[PDB]
């Protein structure tokens, strides 16, 4: 598991694409979801 | 095309443009602003930072 | 174990035999690690050698503009790679290449022999005794 | 290196036409509402 | 690797060993192909565990910063804020 | 004819579509407003103000400052009227940075900027631009050093195009043409833009055909609070980064803090501690390095009094 | 015999002398209290302090920074009593600084500092001192890496004497051996001091036999503000600088500023933005070079609460 | 004078007493504080920084 | 220097100079010699003027950065350590 | 006047000594003198 | 002035002695010109010959450890007074005592000829063509 | 370079004096106030 998702995030030609696309998937889920609404105000 | 004279007088016009705006700008907009703005300042408040 | 400690005291220090069972494990062992030492210095020797054979597989520049550029780029690369403990093989292998490509590699070599950590001067010291072309 | 004459006229022409591939596109785009205005007018 | 260059060691002695060969045979007493794998291994150990803490340490380091770095300055502006919101609210 | 014309323009009206502005702004929310890229700064600045009038706007500036790459002085003046913007700012250097604009129709605009750089050998650039702000639509054209002395045309040409799909869709295109030296060949590059506009959130993004994308969210987190995240893309090597940041709007002070994929955090605090003094205090921390530049710095504005009574001149082409 | 030993003490009683204090403290309300010298620094910089008692002390601290020769990380740790004090602050790279003074008689202290560098060499050293404290003069040795493992002396000595005069003059004498390698020869130095004290106004100076000299004058300006100038001159070449400075006691905050002969200007604003968190800002500018320096820092005290009902402990040897 | 033994065992007191005050002299502190201290915090709280 | 070589621009004509030569002309009508060392006054009389106001702004410079950078934070602490004068006054 | 006072306040190999001495000789006059309390407060 | 100037002009085109007597103090004022050149040169070229007549005088390390510090100073001087248009001949003499010292000065030229400037690298180009004795 | 033996003791001695000295002078110093004393006696 973790191997076949390590590789592809920490040790290939494209991690840093990969680190940069899921970072914003988590941003913006967290702020279309309402928890940063309850979060930071 | 292009006569080689030609060039040299129109690269000239350049330079010149270049100069004046490079002296004439600032002052030019100072003048527009000493003359239109309401109401006039004084000279010496015309630039001065705070006084 | 102080009992067996001093049994086993007591037979080493009385009974030859003992010793000379313990003793044949000890020299044993002392062979083994000599002959693993061995090994590893020829496979690093293999190692430097084979930096030297890549170089020259890679090739190098012929004109000064394209000599200089890579001669800054490799010591460029050398000092990069010098700063990894790991890289001391690589990092004697930029030394190595911008070396070939300096005009006079004597002069060169006394600043590395001072610019350069001696574990990267002794990889690269191989590097120049193996390649024997080096001027 | 520096290209040769033919090679330029070749860059030259490839250019011209990259470019008057985007007006046809800003074409479609400046017709390009109306269309979208059908779609909701198709169900 | 002989048995007579090894029975060059006929004959030993318990006096004859000194306080340092005495002390020294504690050692001899663990086998050398085992001490010297369990002492690359205690390498190798106290290698990662140092990784480890700094690793640790670093984070800690990182989250502490950030919380003081963005923390500070908002407490207080956020603080200041309230303060107007008491007063306004005194009228 | 214009009877078709007319008919064509009626049609057009009744969809009901607006003006999406400047294709730089599709982002504008996310990239100045919420991310602090704009603001960052290092050592000391200190910016003295004076305001002369509000209609017309004519204000003189002072700015000292000492830091990286921040010129040790810097005066600044501005002119705007209802038709027309002219400002110019010169360094300690005579490094000269203008800009003129005019209205030659509210639909019209003539963007006009000038750099000169004294007997030290700075290229000097020329840029002029064209906009036009349709009902529905806007486009753009640029010409940075624009010249035919050699016989052909040279300099940069840029050509931009944004189009409102429906009353919160917008759609644009991008067109690049260049030639360095008539003696190479011209390159040329397109891009793809659009943007999705809400009231509470928008969402944009800029596709260049080279492989990089530029996209940004927005949203809305009540009154006072707001964030928003920026990803970039590049594949010139493969490479991109994505910031998170928001930003608090306190009564007396507006506070941003952002964090990046690569480590990267950095806040900016202003805050009034006057009338007519503004601070700034601005920090930026690199996790991976450990090393923090720190930027302290001051506004001041003392032409109010005088200036109370009048009203900042309405749509000035800034 | 004890009867002129009597007679002695009572004819030096009768001249209603004062004890000096240490010698390194003959220019401290220049030095420390006036002049900024001590308070600079560039960056970032949070102490966390947490408070655990007042009597006996103890408190633990942690110092976190991002500048010039700043540690990112310090964890230190203190505590007190009226006989002992005992301190350890420790560097993110295990520097060791630490201190330990005990009094074995209320006029006699002995000090003993270490600072420990591990696998990296950095010369750790130990240094011991032994204090006393008359009621008219102050004697003090101190001895640096002492050694005689060579077979002979080895290491730095220091002696230090200050004598109060009348009840507004000191002077002193200071006394200097050092041997860093018993193939060498011994080098000494000598220095002289003194000082003159009042209610409003002390000066002092600093006369090596090297032929530098130290003088500062420091004078009262009301109940809020107190200012200082510190001259310095060297030839070791010939090289002196002069510094002048003042200090500002308002209610909540403490302004500090300074300029000297050499160009440089800088100024220290600490303030109380809250009860537990004091903020820092200095600034050094070089007019010379036109370079500033920022340094923004907090300290934050959270132990109070708890520790409202004690007191701090008398006396505690710091 | 002194032994050239004597020398090496007074520098292998050195350095051991170095190791010693590297390692033990912070947590000595903090046994002194948390022994002697009034009142006695918490282990947790004890070098908690600011909870 | 002979009349005989000097003698060789013996006919010259007011039309057959060209307009260039005509302006040029006018460069001439001052003396070498004099206009040389007024030249050389102006370089260095331009050079001292340029370092004079170089001077006077690297001046206002210093006088300005420092009465900000001690004036603006002094005006803060002193101004609000009137506030508290004046919340202490009415009590 | 000026020569005889210039060369030893800035072109001499004591420059340094007599404008640090200088300087002294006027803060420590401006503050006993009683102007910097007239001034500074 | 006018009037003046069309008399002088008429006079200058119709009055082959009018345009004689100028023309021989033209003349005269261009032979001034390039003599004034002619003795700037030689006394410059003196400056230059005496510099490198100076730093003989003061002489030059012998050992390694002096030939390096003095090597690197001399460099670090000329860098220094590279920076002050008015030290170019000082410059060129620190380039030229650093030279002198260097065990390869034709490299050490190449870096020179690279990494200083022209003016000084034609003051110190005389420097080398002066000293004769410059391996 | 490294001094010879001779030039050490010199050495040695001219520092040990130069001490001395000093704490000459500090006994003065301790003594110094009593003396101080007497020149306001002395009017
Ligand atoms: C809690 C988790 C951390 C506990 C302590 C871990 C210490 C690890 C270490 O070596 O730290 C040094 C590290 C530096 O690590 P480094 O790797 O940069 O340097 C050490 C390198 N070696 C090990 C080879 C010598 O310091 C930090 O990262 C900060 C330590 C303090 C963290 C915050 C403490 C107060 C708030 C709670
Ligand atoms: C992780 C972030 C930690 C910030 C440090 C701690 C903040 C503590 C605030 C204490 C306080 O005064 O609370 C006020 C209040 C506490 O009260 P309250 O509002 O929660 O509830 C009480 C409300 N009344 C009074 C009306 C009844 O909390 C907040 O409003 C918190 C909002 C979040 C602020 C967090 C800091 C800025 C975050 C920026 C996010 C953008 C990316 C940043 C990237 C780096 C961080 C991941
Ligand atoms: C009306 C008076 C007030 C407004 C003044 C506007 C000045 C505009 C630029 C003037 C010319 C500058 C110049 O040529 O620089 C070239 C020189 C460069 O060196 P140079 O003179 O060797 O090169 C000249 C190059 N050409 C000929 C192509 C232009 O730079 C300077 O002299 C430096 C200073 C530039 C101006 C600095 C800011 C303005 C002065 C301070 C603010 C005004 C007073 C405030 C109180
Ligand atoms: C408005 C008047 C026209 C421009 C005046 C001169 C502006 C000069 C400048 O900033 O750059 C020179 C520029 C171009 O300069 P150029 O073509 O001489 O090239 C020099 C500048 N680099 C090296 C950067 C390309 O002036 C123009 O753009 C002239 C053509 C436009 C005329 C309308
Ligand atoms: C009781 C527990 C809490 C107090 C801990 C005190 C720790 C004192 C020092 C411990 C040993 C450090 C050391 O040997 O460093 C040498 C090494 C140097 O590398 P080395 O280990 O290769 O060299 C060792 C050299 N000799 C053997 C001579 C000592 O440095 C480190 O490991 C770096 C971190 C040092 C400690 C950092 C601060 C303390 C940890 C964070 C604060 C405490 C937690 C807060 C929450
Ligand atoms: C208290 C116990 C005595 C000192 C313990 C060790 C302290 C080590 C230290 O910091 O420096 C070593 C020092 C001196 O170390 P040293 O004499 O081995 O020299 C190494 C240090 N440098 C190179 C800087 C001189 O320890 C002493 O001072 C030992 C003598 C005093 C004993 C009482
Ligand atoms: C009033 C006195 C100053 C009037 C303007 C003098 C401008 C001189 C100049 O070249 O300035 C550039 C100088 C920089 O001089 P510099 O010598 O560092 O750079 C210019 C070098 N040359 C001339 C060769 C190109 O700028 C300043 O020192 C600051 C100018 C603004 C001063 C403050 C104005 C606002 C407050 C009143
Ligand atoms: C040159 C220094 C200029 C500082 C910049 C201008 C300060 C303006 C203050 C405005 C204000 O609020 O005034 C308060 C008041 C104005 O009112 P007032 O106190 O003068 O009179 C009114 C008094 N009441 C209200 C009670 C009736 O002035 C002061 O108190 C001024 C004190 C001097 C403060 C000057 C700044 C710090 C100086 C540090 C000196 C040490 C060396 C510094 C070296 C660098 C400078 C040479
Ligand atoms: C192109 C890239 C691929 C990944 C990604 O885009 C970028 O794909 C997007 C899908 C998004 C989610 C879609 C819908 C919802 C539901 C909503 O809840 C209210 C719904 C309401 C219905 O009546 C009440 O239920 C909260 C937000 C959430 C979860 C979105 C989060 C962000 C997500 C995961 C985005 C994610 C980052
Ligand atoms: C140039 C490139 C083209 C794509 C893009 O730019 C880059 O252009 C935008 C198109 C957008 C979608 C269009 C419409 C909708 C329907 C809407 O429905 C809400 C309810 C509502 C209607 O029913 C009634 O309230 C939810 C969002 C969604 C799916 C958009 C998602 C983001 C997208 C993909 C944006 C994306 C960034
Ligand atoms: C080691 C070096 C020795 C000199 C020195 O340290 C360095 O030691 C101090 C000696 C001081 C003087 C001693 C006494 C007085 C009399 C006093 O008279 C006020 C009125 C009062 C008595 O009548 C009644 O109120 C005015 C000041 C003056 C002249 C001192 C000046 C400063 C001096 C020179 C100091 C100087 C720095
Ligand atoms: C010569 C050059 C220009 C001027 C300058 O030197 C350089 O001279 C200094 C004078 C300073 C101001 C003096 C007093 C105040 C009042 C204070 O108190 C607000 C209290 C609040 C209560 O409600 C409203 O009244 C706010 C700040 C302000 C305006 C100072 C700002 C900085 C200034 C402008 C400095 C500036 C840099
Ligand atoms: C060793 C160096 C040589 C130069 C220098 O020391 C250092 O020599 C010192 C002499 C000092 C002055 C002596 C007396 C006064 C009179 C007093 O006024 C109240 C007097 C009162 C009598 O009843 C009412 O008149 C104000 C101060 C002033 C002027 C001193 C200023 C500082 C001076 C100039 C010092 C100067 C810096």
């Amino acid at each position: 598991p973790i191997t076949g998702a390590y590789n592809a995030l920490f040790v290939s030609e494209n991690a840093s694409i990969v680190r940069s696309v899921v970072a914003f998937g988590l941003a913006v889920t967290f702020l279309a979801s309402g928890w940063a609404e309850a979060i930071l105000s | 095309l292009g006569a080689d004279s030609k060039q040299e007088r129109i690269s000239k016009l350049i330079e010149i443009s270049r100069v004046v705006i490079h002296y004439g700008y600032l002052p030019m907009i100072l003048y527009l602003g000493y003359t239109r703005s309401e109401p006039k300042p004084s000279i010496i408040r015309l630039l001065s930072p705070l006084s | 174990v102080l009992a067996y400690a001093a049994y086993f005291d007591y037979q080493r220090r009385h009974n030859a035999e003992f010793r000379r069972q313990l003793r044949r494990n000890e020299r044993r062992q002392a062979r083994a690690e000599k002959d693993l030492a061995e090994a590893s210095a020829k496979a690093q020797r293999q190692r430097i050698k084979q930096a030297v054979d890549e170089a020259k597989e890679e090739g190098f520049p012929t004109s000064a503009e394209d000599k200089e550029a890579f001669f800054l780029e490799q010591v460029q690369a050398g000092e990069m790679m010098s700063a990894d403990p790991s890289k001391h093989l690589e990092a004697a292998l930029c030394f190595y290449k911008a070396l070939k490509v300096y005009p006079t590699p004597g002069d060169l070599i006394n600043i590395y022999d001072k610019t350069v950590s001696k574990p990267i001067l002794d990889i690269l010291a191989e590097m120049i005794a193996y390649d024997s072309s080096l001027r | 290196p520096q290209p040769s004459p033919e090679e330029l006229r070749a860059a030259e022409a490839e250019a011209a036409s990259t470019i008057q591939r985007a007006i046809a596109t800003a074409a479609v785009l400046y017709l390009a509402p109306f269309i979208v205005d059908a779609v909701y007018k198709m169900f | 690797d002989t048995d007579s260059e090894i029975s060059t060691e006929s004959n030993f002695d318990p006096s004859e060993e000194t306080l340092a060969d005495r002390l020294h045979a504690l050692r001899d007493m663990v086998p050398p192909a085992y001490r010297g794998w369990i002492y690359h291994k205690y390498e190798q150990t106290t290698s990662a565990v140092r990784k480890a803490l700094s690793f640790a340490g670093r984070a800690a380091w990182t989250v502490s910063v950030t919380a003081l770095l963005v923390g500070v300055p908002f407490s207080l502006a956020y603080g200041e804020d309230q303060q107007y919101a008491a007063m306004e609210q005194e009228q | 004819l214009s009877d078709l014309y007319d008919a064509f323009q009626e049609r057009r009206q009744k969809l009901g579509l607006s003006n999406p502005g400047l294709v730089e702004n599709i982002a504008k929310e996310v990239q100045r407003d919420v991310l602090t890229t704009n603001l960052m700064f290092s050592g000391l600045r200190a910016d003295l103000t004076k305001a002369f009038s509000l209609n017309p706007l004519f204000q003189v500036s002072h700015q000292f400052a000492m830091g990286e790459r921040l010129s040790p002085y810097t005066f600044a003046a501005l002119y705007g009227t209802s038709k027309m913007f002219a400002q110019g700012n010169i360094d300690d250097q005579g490094n000269l940075s203008t800009t003129f604009n005019y209205r030659w129709t509210p639909s019209f605009t003539t963007k006009t900027r000038f750099q000169i750089t004294p007997g030290a050998t700075g290229q000097d650039m020329a840029q002029f631009e064209h906009e036009y702000s349709g009902a529905d639509f806007t486009a753009t054209i640029k010409a940075l050093n624009p010249s035919f002395l050699e016989g052909g045309l040279t300099g940069i040409f840029v050509g931009q195009y944004l189009q409102s799909i429906t009353p919160k869709l917008s759609l644009g295109l991008e067109a690049v043409w260049q030639r360095a030296g008539l003696t190479q060949g011209p390159d040329t590059a397109i891009s793809y833009v659009g943007r999705y506009k809400t009231e509470n959130w928008i969402a944009s993004a800029q596709l260049q055909a080279q492989g990089a994308l530029n996209a940004s969210y927005w949203q809305r987190l009540g009154e006072k609070v707001q964030a928003g995240v920026d990803m970039t893309l590049s594949v010139n090597t493969k490479e991109g980064i994505t910031t998170f940041g928001a930003k608090y709007d306190f009564r007396m002070s507006t506070f941003r803090a952002q964090i990046d994929t690569k480590g990267k955090l950095s806040c900016v605090l202003e805050k009034r501690v006057a009338a007519p003094v503004m601070m700034t205090f601005a920090a930026d921390v690199d996790h991976f390095t450990q090393q923090a530049k720190v930027g302290v710095g001051i506004s001041i504005e003392a032409g109010g009094e005088e200036l109370q009574d009048q009203q900042p001149a309405p749509n000035i082409p800034f």
